[PDB]
RNA sequence: UGGCCAUGGAAGUCGGAAUCCGCUAAGGAGUGUGUAACAACUCACCUGCCGAAUCAACUAGCCCUGAAAAUGGAUGGCGCU
């Protein structure tokens, strides 16, 4: 049934400043902003605390699947405010019984080239979402990097070159191979 | 027996199990046999010999190669012991109907058994381990005609002579 | 061949997963139903079989 | 069932600590049911061994029945992996007997090192085997006529240093078991007077 | 404790009659994996952290799966949340 009101805290860190028109929350901080608009998600994106410290978030009247989205806005802001202070940082690990999946970062971080993939005269191009920078790492042989703030946009880009690396019309269990996403961490922990 | 052929002393155990007869099925030897210098149906035949006239349903067999010869010894299980301390002895073949008569009493026979455990069980002595024993027995039924279960709980016996 | 901790990483991915008793739709292996409406989220499922 | 129990492990609790004036606390760890029994079998004489819960915070309850104090001073330290030993005999020399017992308990991958652990130049008992697990980190380890050498005496690990998986797997497979303890003397009950293993 | 029946091997584990005690904090004469058979692994009782409800089995409403036909098509139509 219909729950008079429910509602959750998000205690924004000394470091980081949100801001709010209206239900488009902008978090910058260290790294930089992130926007995200929640015009679709119908809350009360109330602000408040002298040095702006915890944004809380209300939703009167909600039912079971209304009541759902109180905690998914709160978490998706817990992570925006992460992305702008620490920065994520995908690291995923390719995997070979033969062929060494040879992978090779282009313009920046944007694009990924994917050869000898099973040996696959095919090279896999995959472009990166704007803002994630993919980069090969060192102290780790097989292993690529994606860092950046907005998560959303890492996750998809880490499983863009994991779809990519994907085998067609074979044993699935006997052929292991692709670059599989190993860790998902942080730029700097604190 | 390590690089290729050599015995420094050899008083070496394995624990087979099961005997009450040669038993063509065997399987005696192999494996740790042959090499070692224990042989086969020789083996067998002194395995025989001291699992002979009792117990001949079922035994146990730890061997104690010295070099050539096996030292085979009988170690007492509970539910053995009890089969042996039956109502004996019509060995094989009929039989048949099968080996679940149980009811043999054993009060003060049961006392040799809870002695003649090697050490074991943690216990605080015989008062426990008549209680062990009393339950082993799938077939005896414990005494006269008894039954298992709570009449262990009212024991006036055996305490202090056990140790 | 490959290294353990790298194979059991792709396994993860791969083979460490449920497959419903319907429709075949292959699931996370915590899965107690099955994702999919055209199957009304049986419940049937089973675990996809291992490589011998 | 549970609620009879309950009951039952209060009679338990109560009656060990009337019957003795002293307890020695003990922390469990990572602890194997052998190593339970063991230790049972050493001090199955004098001590009494015990392992409990949220019910050993029931001490109160024993310092309710109109006699003791003292027994208030020991709740803060029932935290943690907890087990009891209440006993009659002596402290120090408890303390002792704890302490010389022990067990091996091989490698704990991630978790911290209390000795410099070493791996001394010695045979592997292999045939040709995997080298390349042994050399992959900084290990000289040669094939000197069918066994694996190892060719040097060599510290792999360090006083507080996290224990990676590969060379805990090296140092299970050599049959080489530093790591662990057993069980651990955090404080003590005397007849009332609390002590820190002192 | 290679418990008993079963030897073809079942020491918990193709099956079945059994089916209790000890230590107990507590572990079934055993849920499975797997083994010729073990082993090895896996599945209570209790803690450490976290911080108020949690969970099971039924039942009946709407909705959905179950639900495949041939000219293009019919809650009468348009549409409707
Ligand atoms: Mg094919
Ligand atoms: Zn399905």
């Amino acid at each position: 049934m219909k729950t008079i009101l429910s509602n959750q805290t998000v205690d924004i860190p000394e470091n980081v400043d949100i801001s709010l028109k209206g239900r488009t929350v902008i978090v910058k901080g260290p790294r930089g902003t992130l926007r995200r608009d929640f015009n679709h998600i119908n809350v009360e994106l109330s602000l408040l605390g002298k040095k702006k410290k915890r944004l809380r978030v209300d939703k009167w009247w909600g039912n079971r699947k209304e009541l759902a989205t109180v905690r998914t806005i709160c978490s998706h802001v817990q992570n925006m405010i992460k992305g702008v202070t620490l920065g994520f940082r995908y690291k995923m690990r390719s995997v070979y019984a033969h062929f060494p999946i040879n992978v090779v970062i282009q313009e920046n971080g944007s694009l990924v080239e994917i050869r000898n993939f099973l040996g696959e005269k095919y090279i896999r191009r995959v472009r990166m979402r704007p803002g994630v920078a993919c980069s090969v790492s060192q102290a780790q042989k097989d292993e690529l990097v994606l860092e950046g703030n907005d998560i959303e946009l890492v996750s998809n880009s880490a499983a863009l070159i994991q779809q990519a690396t994907t085998v067609k019309n074979k044993d699935i269990r006997k052929f292991l191979d692709g670059i599989y996403v190993s860790e998902k961490g942080t730029v700097q922990q604190a | 027996m390590p690089p290729k052929f050599d015995p420094n002393e050899i008083k070496v155990v394995y624990l087979r199990c099961t005997g009450g007869e040669v038993g063509a099925t065997s399987a005696l030897a192999p494996k740790i046999g042959p090499l070692g210098l224990s042989p086969k149906k020789v083996g067998d035949d002194i395995a025989k010999a001291t699992g002979d006239w009792k117990g001949l349903r079922i035994t146990v067999k730890l061997t104690i190669q010295n070099r050539q010869a096996q030292i085979e010894v009988v170690p007492s299980a509970s539910a053995l012991i009890i089969k042996a301390l039956k109502e004996p002895p019509r060995d094989r073949k009929k039989q048949k109907n099968i080996k679940h008569s149980g009811n043999i009493t054993f009060d003060e026979i049961v006392n040799i058994a809870r002695q003649m455990r090697h050490r074991s069980l943690a216990r605080e002595l015989s008062g426990t381990i008549k209680e062990i024993l009393g339950t082993a027995q799938s077939v005896g039924c414990n005494v006269d005609g008894r039954h298992p279960h709570d009449i262990i709980d009212d024991i006036n016996s055996g305490a202090v002579e056990c140790p | 061949i490959i290294e353990p901790s790298l194979r059991q990483l792709a396994q993860k991915y791969n083979c460490d997963k449920m497959i419903c008793r319907k429709c075949y739709a292959r699931l996370h292996p915590r899965a107690v139903n099955c994702r999919k409406k055209k199957c009304g989220h049986t419940n049937n499922l089973r675990p996809k079989k291992k490589v011998k | 069932d549970r609620a009879t129990w309950k009951s039952n492990y209060f009679l338990k609790i109560i009656q060990l600590l009337d019957d003795y004036p002293k307890c020695f606390i003990v922390g469990a760890d990572n602890v194997g049911s052998k190593q339970m029994q063991q230790i049972r079998m050493s001090l199955r004489g004098k001590a009494v061994v015990l392992m409990g819960k949220n019910t050993m915070m029931r001490k109160a309850i024993r310092g309710h029945l109109e006699n003791n104090p003292a027994l208030e001073k020991l709740l803060p330290h029932i935290r943690g992996n907890v087990g009891f030993v209440f006993t009659k005999e002596d402290l120090t020399e408890i303390r002792d007997m704890l302490l010389a017992n022990k067990v091996p308990a091989a490698a704990r991958a991630g978790a911290i090192a209390p000795c410099e652990v070493t791996v001394p130049a010695q045979n592997t008992g292999l045939g040709p085997e995997k080298t390349s697990f042994f050399q992959a980190l900084g290990i000289t380890t040669k094939i000197s006529r069918g066994t694996i050498e190892i060719l040097s005496d060599v510290q792999l690990i360090k006083t507080g240093d996290k224990v990676g998986a590969s060379e805990a797997t090296l140092l299970n497979m050599l049959n080489i078991s530093p790591f662990s303890f057993g069980l651990i003397i955090q404080q003590v009950f005397d007849n009332g007077s609390i002590y820190n293993p002192e």
